[PDB]
């Protein structure tokens, strides 16, 4: 049932309390109503995969395409509007090789140490 | 001022600093040998090895750790988990160092509170290494489960992490032994000793005798004895692991 | 004090490359491949102890890196060669770590403590390889003797996840040469090993009988399967790639 | 990028979407892994290849004519990245 | 099968979905709720959800 | 706008001489790909297949 | 922890000229009301000799007694629910699942069908003695504000 | 100092840079000139000498 599933949906993002469950259910229904009042997936997916390829994630572009193909040869065992599910994921989407990868790892840890310090600096 | 902050940071980072800790041979606080002496000295000294005892105890365990395995596989697996929570401990020291040199903040009260959340963390991890002299799981497994049985969600988080990694040889030994009866222990990573009673042409007799002496808390005596029966027939969650072994008892039966 | 730590980050960096440092001296004094590191004098014992705990790190580095350059210099065409290739690619990410932390030393801010954190990941990776390499020098292992040694380490280092990764990689990457030397023995009944890369001893059903020193990474029972493959050729799920050879053996009979 | 390349399939193949899908997949793969030029930029080298092509075919008049056409393309001052356009038309002669 | 498979695709596309929520959304699609609406609905519910978490 | 029309006319003349068999629509698309910094080598290969 | 960060908030300020005697006493004032009630709470638990439900029963009498003063009311509210979040979980698996283990006598029902359903007075409940019976007897048939309705909706399931 | 960094690029290209070098049994020789830089970069530039000796093979 759709009315239940929308409450499971709001409640899943939190995993007073009782009031809040209703406040957030009301929002789900509302957005649905507003939305109503106002290309095939397969292609949309390829276009996301193009964007990966130019960024040098060749392996991942293959892998996203391979898996999207796999589902289509089966019919799902608990899926039945597979195009729409993939579509929802689409709309919510978003030497020197080894020094690029390492350099990112080191630079990301460098960012973290500084954000904890500035935050403590802020309380004072 | 700032020199005596530097001096206490090194005790967290390792063992001793600019002056050595030991009157005799023991790790109780440090010598009065500071450049500034007040009567606030008596508390900067008692806030310099408050957790310093408890850093070097885990670090020294990890120093002794270097077996390719011998007298328990599980013992050193436990000690790896402690090397990972050591690791995180070092990142909270690197932000102190980062405020105490050029790349107040030279105050020694700010860092107190920032080690005070770690003072409930690394202190009960020192309590847990003194509670585990086990080396075949079910003393270690019975240890980390017994600190989720007392309150405080700041030590409940630390010991619920470890439970899943003391467990990691115990279930990796299990699944293979439901299915095939594969064996890949020489030091015993399970709570059932592997062939104590040599294989002979069977009546369907015990080729394994169980130790009731060490048992996980994610198993029991009667659940230990069930899975030995799955091993004959082929020939995190703390009560839901005992359910699914009974569905392995049920799957080899049907 | 904070400035006294600073030339010891720089001095340390030549020690990790392996070369001679500026106040940390490099010393062979052991017949094993490891090299001992002694820091010289200081007028501050605070920095003396700090330097000392970083020194067990280039210790485990120098084990494995010397081993693979001893193998290429004095030539081998063996499965212990292909192990030495497998350790070489882990040595690639290590020596580029030494450059990344030397990039931030020109933008200097590095402590010996802040810097230790990054050294602590790569201490894990090298400690596991160092302990495989020291056990091979005492053994003097060749061929199948190396394959089974490596199997012994996949058992022991399961329960430290990050140690499993390295010892799995060595056993698989050392097996992929060894089991190809098997398929070329299915296709042509006569092999040439430049030393020994396979068990079969070469000079009726042909005497392709084996030394009891070289065998697969597994025990002898799967070995038995490929011994009878060559007797008949004259007429996990990595041990079922042994099963496809012996199934082909019943059909050729 | 994503749109323009799809447009290319659509006009040539003379089909809309959900007809050109597999073709799209080849095209995306092959453009993306080699996105940026693999040659050193230089208008003159490409031009010379076009004129030699005219001479080889003994179409001398058109080879001279071409020279007038390239100056006209250049002069308007609208399209830059000219070498790649020219390059393409030469490969497909 | 399909759900493990979809959970990898969701992750390669970095969308923001976990296994529990995805499962609820699948049953929503099969009940004929539009993808565009359902994407709208996820976003609004999250925004409010996070605002409530920072207060706790 | 006008210079953009005149320039396309020059390009169409470049196309007729070389026997590419690109129309006013096919050329205009090609240009647009070309202006975004796509490798012409890759681009030529795709085209040949699309005509198959 | 939230006390000691306020101590750090003043030490930052103390390396400038600002704070003197009663400059600090406006920080001391919400905290004074806060710690004086937590301390008159702690005297009675320790020295009272109170563990299990008997502690809850004291904290319950604080919510009554501390309606005057909103700041006072917010602390014993927060302590009496922070003291129950372990103790409710043990009773929940009894009335939901039908499993209990008591190693420290965490809940009132101490095992040993012919297993007993004790309601002890060293863990006397915060709630009525009558509604504690309704806890007891949910568990009877599973054993081999609105926090009292949680037990009643447990109780209709079981019988 | 920075001149020394340039000088090694040419040991890959040849056998010889700014300083006169030679190959004997193995390895392009190194002069780092005057002292004014660490006694430990000469070791770095010895690892690099074998690639100038290997170029000329």
């Amino acid at each position: 049932s759709i009315t239940k599933l929308f409450g499971d949906l709001c409640e899943s993002h939190m995993v007073s309390k009782n009031r809040t469950k209703q406040t957030l259910k009301k929002l789900a229904y509302d957005t649905l109503f507003v939305h109503l009042f106002q290309l095939p997936v397969k292609n949309k997916i390829i276009m996301l995969s193009f964007n990966l390829r130019i960024c040098g994630m060749s392996s991942e572009a293959d892998r996203l395409e391979e898996l999207v193909e796999y589902l289509e040869q089966s019919n799902g065992i608990q899926i039945s509007d597979l195009h729409a599910v993939l579509e929802l994921l689409v709309e919510l989407s978003g030497v020197q090789v080894f020094e690029a990868d390492l350099g990112t790892t080191v630079a990301y840890q460098e960012l973290e140490i500084s954000t904890t310090i500035q935050r403590t600096l802020q309380i004072m | 001022e700032t020199s005596l902050v530097r001096d206490l940071l090194y005790v967290f980072q390792g063992i001793d600093g600019k002056f050595v800790k030991m009157c005799n041979s023991e790790n109780c606080y440090k010598v009065d040998g500071k450049v500034a002496v007040s009567k606030s000295l008596k508390d900067i000294t008692s806030k310099l090895s408050e957790l310093g005892w408890l850093h070097n105890k885990i670090k020294k365990y990890t120093d002794q750790r270097s077996l390719d395995r011998a007298f328990g596989l599980v013992g050193q697996s436990f000690c790896a988990a402690l090397h990972q929570e050591l690791k995180e401990y070092y990142r909270l020291l690197s932000v102190l160092h980062s405020q105490l040199q050029v790349e107040s903040s030279l105050t020694l009260r700010r860092l107190l509170v920032w080690t005070f959340d770690p003072k409930i963390r690394l202190k009960t991890l020192a309590a847990l290494v003194d509670h585990c002299q086990g080396r075949k799981g079910g003393e270690l497994a019975s240890a980390v489960h017994a600190y989720t049985k007392t309150g405080d969600p700041y030590m409940r988080s630390l010991v619920q992490h470890i439970l899943g990694l003391v467990a990691y040889p115990i279930l990796n030994f299990l699944y293979r032994w439901i299915y095939d009866g594969e064996l890949e222990d020489t030091y015993h990573e399970f709570f059932v000793a592997s062939d104590p009673v040599v294989k002979t042409d069977r009546l369907w007799h015990d080729k394994y005798s169980l130790r009731k002496s060490m048992i996980p808390s994610f198993m029991t005596m009667d659940q230990s004895r069930k899975v030995l029966l799955i091993g004959k027939s082929i020939n995190d969650l703390e009560n839901a692991f005992q359910t699914k072994i009974d569905a392995a008892y049920f799957d080899t039966s049907k | 004090l904070p400035s006294q730590e600073t030339c010891l980050v720089e001095d340390l960096l030549y020690i990790l490359i392996g070369v001679d440092g500026r106040y940390i001296s490099v010393q062979p004094l052991v017949g094993r491949q490891s090299r001992s590191f002694s820091v010289e004098q200081n007028l501050d014992s605070s920095v003396k102890e700090l330097v000392n705990r970083i020194l067990p790190v280039a210790t485990n580095y120098s084990t494995v890196t010397r081993f693979v350059e001893e193998n290429s210099s004095f030539e081998y065409g063996q499965v212990n060669h292909a192990l030495g290739a497998a350790m070489r690619t882990l040595g690639k990410e290590y020596m580029i770590l030494i450059s990344q932390l030397e990039h931030l030393q020109r933008q200097g801010l590095l402590s010996l403590q802040k810097l230790w954190f990054y050294i602590q990941p790569t201490l894990r990776t090298m400690e596991v390889l160092a302990s495989i390499a020291t056990s091979l020098n005492k053994g003097e292992c060749f061929g199948g003797a190396t394959l089974s040694l490596l199997h012994d380490r996949t058992f022991g280092y399961t329960g430290d996840s990050q140690a499993q990764e390295l010892c799995l990689y060595l056993t698989k990457a050392a097996s992929a040469p060894y089991f190809d030397i098997l398929e070329r023995w299915i296709y042509r009944g006569i092999i040439n090993d430049p030393y020994s890369e396979f068990m079969v001893e070469e000079h009726w059903d042909q005497r392709y009988t084996i030394v009891q020193q070289q065998i697969p990474s597994f025990l002898q029972k799967v070995a038995d399967k490929i011994l009878s493959t060559g007797k008949y050729l004259n007429v996990q799920a990595y041990v079922e790639r042994i099963e496809k050879a012996y199934n082909y053996a019943s059909k050729v009979l | 990028p994503n749109v323009l390349l799809q447009n290319l399939c659509c006009r040539i193949l003379g089909k809309g979407e959900a007809d050109v899908a597999q073709q799209f997949q080849y095209a995306v793969r092959v453009i993306g892994s080699n996105f940026a030029p693999t040659v050193e930029r230089d208008e003159f080298l490409v031009t010379e290849k076009i004129k030699k092509e005219f001479v080889r075919q003994r179409r001398e008049a058109d080879g001279a004519l071409f020279s007038e056409l390239h100056r006209k393309l250049q002069s308007q001052g609208v399209l830059k990245n000219r070498w790649s356009i020219l390059y393409l038309l030469l490969s497909l002669s | 099968e399909t759900m493990d498979v979809l959970l990898e695709i969701s992750r390669l596309l970095n969308t923001g979905l976990d296994m529990e929520t995805l499962s609820i959304c699948v049953r929503l699609c099969e009940q004929g709720i539009n993808p565009e609406a359902l994407s709208s609905v996820i976003k609004e519910l999250r925004r409010a959800s996070d605002t409530l978490k920072a207060s706790e």
